[PDB]
């Protein structure tokens, strides 16, 4: 157990774990989840409605301090009702720790756009709403960042193809740059590799 | 504020597929069989959804194979065949379900193999 | 190296330093291109004797997060997420530039 | 009498201890507004009490410093004025209130 | 454990004045960085001769890829298809069937030099030492086709390369 | 009307494929947009077709200065997940090649600074340096750049039985180059005009917008991953961390030249401190076994087979791992969901946060400032881009 | 063992040769046709086969961990003899 | 009821009123568009794309979903304003380049296999 | 009624008189490694991979054996039972050859996914490997029987399932061997399933050899027409 395998520390699990507490108490209206990860990462589960006050307590407050924020992204789960989760990450430099806090929407519900809390968020939210189609509610300057202009779709969405739908050359006849339906010379080759026998039975799930 | 939406859930105009690809396709949603020439059992906990196969050709050099069919890798996951569905129908894709196929329980006893009138008796071991 | 000495001598006084003693190219105290083999030491599970794969398995002793607080289910002083970071030292090397 | 705090666009603070106790007991006036069983209240006023003893309780600034834990008093002094904005806020937003809304049954279930 | 990069304080009295007038008005620091440039000039330059001086190598250098045999002849490669799991350009492009004497061999063995990132990942997968990123480097070509390679090129390669393979495999195999 | 420019992607000034609409009146700034995206290569979707061991080579090519710190930081993320650890020979590795990798992105930031400005000279002195550093990578790896080096096991392979001598070699001489690069640009009063007071950003600002690295360490904030959240054995190393006093493009400039050197004392002690034993973690079922072991005996090749063909599976959960890389603060958010794929990849990069940003820092400046600017930020798009 | 098609064109070791009716020939057409001309087969096929005096041999491809993996051919068949399913080296008993 | 939170509408008649709205800048950005980027289009040719790109979504009945298309045709004249766009952005509505592709089955099963 | 309580790692189940551990343990979704049991097949209890430890027993019971006893408590998860497991796969894998690159069984082998997750990472058998000769029982099911792994699954199958008695074993002990004994060709119907039961490359299919790997094979579920059954 010792040469191989990552070292604990139940020092700073506790720490965790006693500030989620914390944090939990001091706003019941939001809080619905906390967790500490086994190799010490706090995480926090909330409602959508709780973001901005949340975040704001979580920067502002004395014993909080959570002035920076590392990066703000998406995760794309189809088989959830509310499909995108919105996950935050936050660094304090006074108490030298980090947290993430985690809520959820789907496609036609807005999240609440927070840069009157955090100036970062600006492009991450613009990255957000271009790769997943997250709508962000007063938000300051919202458009594409990453695709192309007029570029129809979310890439990172899970349903969206690899290749995407278009594929652009030069064509002399027009004298510019067309998009086509795409065509491959060489389709991707899908491979299975998942194993058909469990690897690992501390996450096995209830037979239902 | 709620506004009381009365209509099914459509997000088609908005996924920015074209729409040959959204009304001429066919999808399957199936718990995956069980590959034969293994015992393991894991692959067959969750459901899936994948498209209709599209012609696929030889490229002219090297002789690759070749397609104009998009979604002729996407496979999704999902937990439960009502998720499935629900993607789907929001989605606007013509689906195919199928039920889940489980082994029947079967009874096993070691010592049949050893019966003193029954036909089970094995003639080796 | 390999130039004159009164070369030398300009090229010091207009740098303001003895460039001979720090010469940029690699002359001759380079590693050979040919080299001895190597011998390479095994790891610690290398052991032909108490070495169950159970025993040091690290991939089977992580386990799902710990739940503190699930909604669906004194004085308390107040706590932080970590102790206060100690003010740094200033670099009894070198504390200014 | 100090110089150059060290951070840009933070100024030195004349008259530092002033200042921490105006803004502590503006803090604790605003936590007064908030019901009394609620956690936020009494946890901010905790700890401000303590900030505001040890204030008091002491006149040198280097000292102070060193007890208070905060980073050079400037900095205390700003975050002295976040914790006042954001007790404000949070008689705004009465975020000790039951849970708005509880997520669906399979909404953090990981893996899938 | 820090330090202070531009928090000094220069001196007051009359003779740094002084220093710091004729620095102003005589254009000190200007002559010292003419005379750092005119050090330069007086040393050797560090350009070698190309094509006739070549920059120096390793054996572990990764280059072209090359399909190796054994000492009778016989192709090295069994058609086990882990160069082509690999791969995470998805590079390679492999067809098998049993020879007519039986033989687990290849009838179909691409690299797409053009999808290939040089990683070397299939070099270290290959279990018989069949495919390799050989030392050379100076094959561009006019045309985008002639870096499609097939089995008789990568062959042809190794057949060219094998002396110097075979060398640097022997220098290195024993760290892999 | 102000005046609406393109500056770039074909501009030098532009340090990438960047298009940045310039709102001018005069040439004055009233307005910078950064429009970004033409480096987008939809690298985090093609993480997710691949496994853990195929997804390596992207970290490579994510910030094209900082290779294996990038590597690193996938490895540390990997690594945590699968609850291993690397061998201490491997880690002493790890932090050597990642100061000399710090050496070589804060060379070119600095050369790269200087040229846009319009000092040409130095870039080319300290690119030759630049070349020996990348001899060392290819002794090691085989490739000048993208090695792949750094694997979530620890490294693929052992030093080769020459390469300590020559980097003391190279080492012991680097510091008299960093003296000539101060004596060209330090105390020029052209550079420092040029450098001072321009695009300063306060310790409030840059905290609330996200900068990381330097751009706090030269507004005074006392933050460096290192020493506050230590990784590998950092925590055994001795080295001061550069801090500034005015934010501006001149106290970014001495932070980087003073954080050479303390990357120079860093490699000294790694040289004289590195230790025997093994370079990737005695577990086959993540790191694969040995060629010969691997052609001797059966659980050996059925390992080395699975390893190259499935990949090892990753037990389910999320990290956010965090690296001090020598843009700043290099993260990854790596969600594994029980298999041998990662089911997300996202990569948190200083430089997005520094563009982003780059508009404020602007405010009341002309071209040439903002020029400047961009150079002082140290931007390379593949990381803004991904 | 290389050979030509009747259209004159090199066939390789895999056997592949335009037919006569394919277009794609004209890709050759002022340029040449890639063909290895060591054909693996026909070399593999003139190595004598090896004699060894046991039921078991082992072979590894020669060069110890410059060859393949090591595998044990059974040599009790004797019409007969023991192939190696890497190297394609072959191995008998003393017969007759 | 089904509980759901608007973006900017509450019914189809304010959605319908910010699609007239959004309707009504592309109609007067179309001349603009026309002589900036040098097309060889007509204005009359604009217009009626314009018109046509808006009939494509006639058959949205959420206010939400009527409410994210304004957004993406808001932020699609922003960028044809603004020169973001180039003018084989503009000309890519028009597929000038692709082959029209039959609807008819004959036509279709003599091409290949797809319906 | 009739069913009776037992624990799998503490956890309670309802099951049948006569279930087999194995089978228990399948109730609560956790499935028993196993080389020699086939559901469709008799029990015969010789491969030893599924051996469990049964709380407050010393000696280790065969899952697919051993029927449950009221009130028991498997525990598949325990030392006991990791060690059993990694013996056995060492046992397994000493006479092994050396043949996954060349082998058809390559990424689909039972033998291979159960030594990644039961087994060590590692051999520490210093010994010459056991070589035997190759049958030939027909132009349908190539034959590489060293590889075999003696289940007896293919023996089982012929006489059970094809209705056939030509397949069994010859010998006894290390040298004890699969097959016909005389030159027979195993020509039946039903015989080409022995290649789908076989968990090695030992049997494989002579048609399709060496010609796909199947991690790059597509799956499409479809139906048979040669004949009415569907
Ligand atoms: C008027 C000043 C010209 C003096 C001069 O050209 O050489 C100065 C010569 C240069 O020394 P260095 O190259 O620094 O020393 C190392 C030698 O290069 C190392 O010597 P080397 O083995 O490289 O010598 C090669 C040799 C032959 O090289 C050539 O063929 C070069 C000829 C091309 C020039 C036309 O160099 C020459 O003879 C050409 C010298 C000048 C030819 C013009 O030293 C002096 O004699 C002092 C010159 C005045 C100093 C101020
Ligand atoms: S070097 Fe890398 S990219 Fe190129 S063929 Fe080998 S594995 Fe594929
Ligand atoms: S080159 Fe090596 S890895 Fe690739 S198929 Fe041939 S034997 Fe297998
Ligand atoms: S049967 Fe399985 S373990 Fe044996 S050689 Fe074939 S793939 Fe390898
Ligand atoms: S040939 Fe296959 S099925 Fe038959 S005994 Fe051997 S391993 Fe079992
Ligand atoms: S599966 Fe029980 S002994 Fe083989
Ligand atoms: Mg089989
Ligand atoms: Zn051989």
């Amino acid at each position: 157990t010792r040469p191989t395998i990552r070292p604990r520390n139940d020092v700073v699990h506790k720490q965790l774990s006693a500030f989620g507490q914390y944090v939990a108490e001091i706003l019941p209206k939001y809080v619905q989840q906390v967790q500490v990860s086994c190799f010490n990462e706090l995480e926090i589960f909330i409602h959508p409605d709780g973001v901005i006050p949340v975040l704001t307590f979580l920067r502002d407050h004395t014993n909080a301090q959570f002035k920076s924020l590392a990066d703000l992204t998406a995760v794309d789960v189809p088989t959830r009702q509310n499909r995108f989760e919105i996950v935050y990450n936050l660094l304090s430099l006074r108490f030298n720790s980090r947290i993430r806090v985690k809520t959820y929407t789907d496609e036609l519900t807005p999240i609440e756009s927070s840069v009157t809390v955090y100036k970062a968020a600006n492009w991450y939210e613009r990255e957000i709403w271009d790769m997943f189609g997250v709508f962000f509610a007063n938000h300051p300057d919202l458009r594409r960042i990453l695709t192309d202009y007029g570029f129809e779709g979310h890439p990172f969405r899970k349903d969206f193809p690899l290749s995407g739908y278009v594929e652009l050359r030069y064509d002399d006849e027009v004298k510019r740059v067309v998009a086509e339906p795409v065509e491959l010379a060489q389709e991707f080759r899908k491979f299975d590799l998942n194993s058909p026998w469990e690897a690992f039975p501390a996450y096995r799930q209830p037979p239902e | 504020q709620l506004i009381a939406v009365d209509e099914k859930l459509d997000i088609t105009t908005l996924t920015g597929v074209p729409e040959e690809h959204i009304k001429t396709r066919k999808v399957r949603i199936f718990v995956p069989a069980r590959n034969n020439m293994q015992s393991g059992v894991n692959n067959t906990k969750k459901w899936k959804m994948e498209f209709d196969t599209r012609e696929r050709w030889e490229n002219p050099l090297m002789g690759w194979s070749s397609t104009a069919d998009p979604l002729s890798n996407l496979v999704l996951t999902f937990s439960t065949k009502e998720d499935a569905v629900a993607f789907a129908e929001k989605n606007g894709w013509s689906f195919d379900v199928e039920e889940r196929k489980v082994p029947k329980p079967k009874s096993k006893s070691y010592g049949a193999n050893f019966s003193w009138n029954k036909r089970t008796r094995v003639s080796t071991k | 190296a390999s130039a004159t000495r009164v070369i030398q001598l300009l090229r010091n006084w207009a740098s303001g330093r003895d460039l001979q003693a720090k010469l940029q190219l690699r002359y001759q105290e380079i590693s050979k291109r040919t080299q001895p083999p190597p011998k390479l030491p095994v790891g610690p599970s290398h052991k032909l004797s108490n070495n169950y794969y159970c025993t040091r398995d690290g991939r089977r002793e992580a386990m799902p997060p710990s739940i503190v607080m699930s909604s669906q289910k004194t004085e308390k002083k107040a706590v932080t997420p970590a102790p206060p970071i100690k003010r740094w030292e200033l670099s009894k090397d070198q504390p200014y530039l | 009498l100090k110089k150059t705090t060290g951070l840009v666009g933070l100024a030195v603070c004349e008259t530092p201890h002033e200042r921490l106790k105006i803004l502590y007991t503006k803090i604790l006036d605003v936590l007064g507004q908030i019901p009394k069983n609620a956690a936020y209240r009494k946890y901010t006023e905790q700890i401000t009490n303590e900030k505001l003893g040890m204030v008091k309780a002491e006149p040198d600034v280097k000292k102070l410093e060193e007890q208070l834990q905060g980073g050079q008093i400037e900095e205390v002094i700003l975050q002295a004025e976040n914790e006042l904005s954001l007790a404000r806020k949070m008689l705004r937003w009465k975020p000790w209130e039951p849970l708005v809304e509880e997520p669906p049954a399979n909404q953090w279930k990981w893996p899938i | 454990t820090y330090k202070f990069v531009n928090m000094r304080e220069p001196s007051m009295d009359m003779k740094s004045v002084t220093d710091r007038a004729a620095q102003t008005l005589l254009w000190t620091e200007l002559v010292r960085g003419l005379g750092m440039t005119l050090s330069y000039l007086f040393r050797e330059p560090a350009t070698i001769n190309y094509p006739f001086e070549k920059g120096p190598l390793s054996p572990r250098f990764r280059g072209e890829h090359a399909l190796r045999r054994y000492p009778s002849g016989e192709e090295r490669c069994i058609a086990c298809k882990l160069c082509e799991a690999v791969c995470p350009a998805q590079a390679i492009t492999i067809e098998a069937e049993p020879r007519a004497d039986g033989s687990r061999r290849t009838t179909r063995y691409d690299i797409d030099m053009t999808k290939c990132i040089y990683c070397g990942f299939c070099q270290e997968a290959c279990p018989v030492d069949a495919i390799v990123e050989g030392p050379n480097f100076e094959f561009s070509t006019e045309t985008h086709e002639e870096l499609l390679y097939n089995k008789e090129k990568l062959l042809n390669n190794g057949d060219k390369w094998e002396a110097e393979i075979a060398a640097n495999i022997q220098a290195d195999y024993l760290y892999r | 009307s102000n005046l609406t420019l393109n500056f770039g992607p074909q501009h030098p000034a532009a340090h990438g494929v960047l298009r940045l609409v310039m709102e001018l009146s005069g040439e004055m700034v009233r307005k910078c947009d950064p429009h970004i995206g033409l480096l987008h290569r939809g690298t985090e979707k093609l993480i997710e077709y691949k496994t853990y061991l195929q997804a390596l080579p992207y970290f490579d090519r994510l910030d094209y200065v900082s290779m294996m710190c990038n590597e690193q930081a996938y490895s540390l993320a990997v690594e945590k997940l699968l609850n291993i650890q690397p061998p201490p020979r491997a880690q002493w590795i790890r932090v050597l090649f990642g100061e000399i990798t710090r050496l070589l992105n804060h060379i070119m930031a600095v050369t790269t600074h200087a040229l846009d400005i319009g000092a040409m000279t130095p870039f080319f002195w300290m690119f030759e340096e630049r070349e020996k550093m990348f001899e060392f990578y290819e002794r090691v790896s085989g490739a000048r750049m993208h090695a792949a080096y750094i694997r979530p096991g620890g490294v693929h392979q052992d030093l080769p039985l020459g390469l300590l001598d020559d980097i003391y070699e190279f080492s012991k001489n680097f510091s008299f180059r960093i003296d000539e690069l101060e004596e060209m640009l330090t105390n020029n009063r052209i550079w420092r005009n040029r450098t001072v007071d321009i695009g300063v950003v306060t310790a409030e600002d840059a905290l609330n917008y996200g900068f990381s690295g330097v751009m706090l360490r030269g507004s005074g904030i006392q933050w460096d991953l290192r020493k506050t959240q230590p990784y590998d054995v950092y925590d055994q190393v001795e080295f001061d961390v550069p801090i500034g006093s005015r934010g501006d493009c001149y106290d970014r400039y001495l932070c980087r030249v003073e954080e050479m050197r303390q990357s120079l004392r860093i490699i000294s002690q790694c040289l004289n401190k590195m230790p025997p034993g093994e370079i990737k973690v005695d577990d086959a079922k993540v790191s694969p076994p040995k060629r010969a072991e691997m052609k001797t005996s059966m659980e050996s090749l059925i390992h080395h087979f699975k390893l190259y063909t499935e990949g090892y599976q990753v037990p389910p959960g999320a990290t956010y791992t965090a690296i001090e890389a020598p843009k700043g603060e290099f993260g990854v958010y790596l969600v594994s969901d029980g298999s041998s794929r990662p089911y997300r990849c996202k990569i948190k990069a200083p430089g997005f946060a520094h563009l982003a940003g780059l508009d404020k820092m602007s405010k009341g400046h002309m071209l040439a400032d903002v020029v400047a600017i961009i150079g002082t930020q140290d931007i390379v798009f593949g990381e803004v881009d991904r | 063992g290389v050979r030509t098609s009747p259209t004159g064109e090199k066939v390789t070791h895999t056997g592949q040769a335009y037919d006569d009716g394919d277009y794609r020939r004209v890709r050759f057409s002022d340029r040449q046709k890639e063909v290895n001309e060591n054909f693996a087969i026909d070399l593999i096929a003139e190595q004598p086969v090896s004699e060894v005096g046991s039921r078991v041999i082992s072979c590894d491809g020669g060069g110890g961990a410059l060859g393949h993996p090591r595998v044990y051919i059974n040599l009790d068949k004797e019409t007969k003899t023991g192939t190696c399913g890497y190297c394609g080296l072959q191995f008998r008993q003393p017969h007759h | 009821g089904t509980s759901v939170k608007p973006i900017f509408s509450r019914d189809m008649n304010e959605a319908k009123r910010r699609v007239r709205e959004l309707y009504r800048a592309w109609y007067r950005e179309v001349p603009n568009t026309v002589h900036l980027f040098q097309l060889d289009i007509s204005v009359k040719q604009g217009r009626d794309k314009v018109r046509e790109m808006f009939m494509k979504n006639a058959h949205v009945t959420d206010p939400r979903v009527v409410d994210l298309l304004v957004i993406k045709g808001k932020m699609e004249l922003e960028e044809t304003i603004n020169v973001w766009k180039q003018r084989t952005h503009i000309m890519r509505f028009f597929h000038e380049t692709e082959a029209p592709r039959p609807t008819d089955f004959l036509s279709k099963f003599y091409v290949g296999h797809d319906p | 009624s009739n069913l009776i309580e037992v624990f799998v790692d503490g956890q309670s189940v309802m099951v049948e008189p006569g279930t087999t551990v194995l089978q228990a343990c399948e109730k609560v979704g956790m499935q028993i490694p196993r080389f020699c049991y086939h559901e469709r097949l008799s029990v015969a209890g010789n491969c030893r991979m599924c051996l469990v430890e049964i709380e407050k027993a010393p000696k280790v019971v065969a899952a697919c054996a051993m029927p449950v006893m009221k009130g028991w408590n498997i525990l598949t998860n325990s030392e006991k039972s990791k060690k059993a497991r990694e013996g056995v796969m060492e046992f397994l894998l000493a006479n092994h050859p050396l043949d996954c690159p060349i082998c058809d069984q390559g990424g689909e082998c039972d033998l291979q996914d159960q030594s990644m997750m039961f087994g060590s990472d590692r051999s520490r058998f210093l010994e010459g490997k056991r070589a035997v000769e190759d049958k030939n029982i027909g132009p349908l099911v190539k034959t590489i029987m060293t590889r075999c792994i003696q289940c007896t699954r293919c023996i089982r199958f012929a006489s059970e399932i094809a209705g056939v008695d030509d397949l069994g074993t010859t010998g006894r002990g290390n040298d004890m061997q699969v097959g016909t004994y005389i030159e027979k060709m195993f020509m039946s119907e039903l015989s080409g399933n022995i290649i789908d039961i076989c968990p090695v490359g030992a049997l494989t299919s002579k048609p399709y050899a060496f010609t796909a790997r199947p991690w790059e094979t597509r799956k499409t579920e479809s139906i048979d027409v040669m004949d009415a059954v569907g």
